[PDB]
């Protein structure tokens, strides 16, 4: 049991499926050819599963305690793309 | 190096290969001999 911090990679397991949220790297690419899609994958290994936390609010900073109900922005480790 | 691999993959996603191939396939306009014999030279600052 670890205490979450800003700017620290986190791995999410979907409660029902048991799979892990990630960037698929395969994109329908409509409108934005550049962006990828986001979906579940079974395997834990890989930089796709991990997402980097960042403080959306200006008051919070890197390494700060994570609030219970603060707004948040997450960046994919694999391609440095936000969950958008 | 994973960082270099990620950067190259990002650039590949940015720029499609087919567009580069097509731009290379584009052909320049051609200098030609005129009737009087001089060479009409297209202004390159206004062209491909």
């Amino acid at each position: 049991h670890r205490t979450l911090l800003y700017g620290h990679a986190i791995l999410l397991r979907h409660s029902y499926s048991g799979m892990y949220l990630c960037c698929l790297s395969t994109s329908r690419s409509s409108t934005d050819k550049l962006a990828f899609d986001v979906g579940l994958q079974e395997d834990t290994t890989g930089e796709a599963c991990w997402w980097t936390i960042h403080p959306a609010s200006k008051q919070r900073s890197e390494g700060e305690k994570v609030r219970v109900g603060d707004d948040l922005i997450l960046v994919s480790v694999s391609s440095e793309r936000y969950l958008h | 190096k994973g960082e270099a691999i990620r950067i190259r993959s990002i650039l590949r996603s940015l720029i499609p290969l087919g567009d580069l191939v097509g731009v290379i396939s584009i052909a320049f306009q051609m200098p030609t001999i005129a009737k009087d014999g001089n060479v009409v030279e297209p202004d390159m600052s206004a062209g491909f």
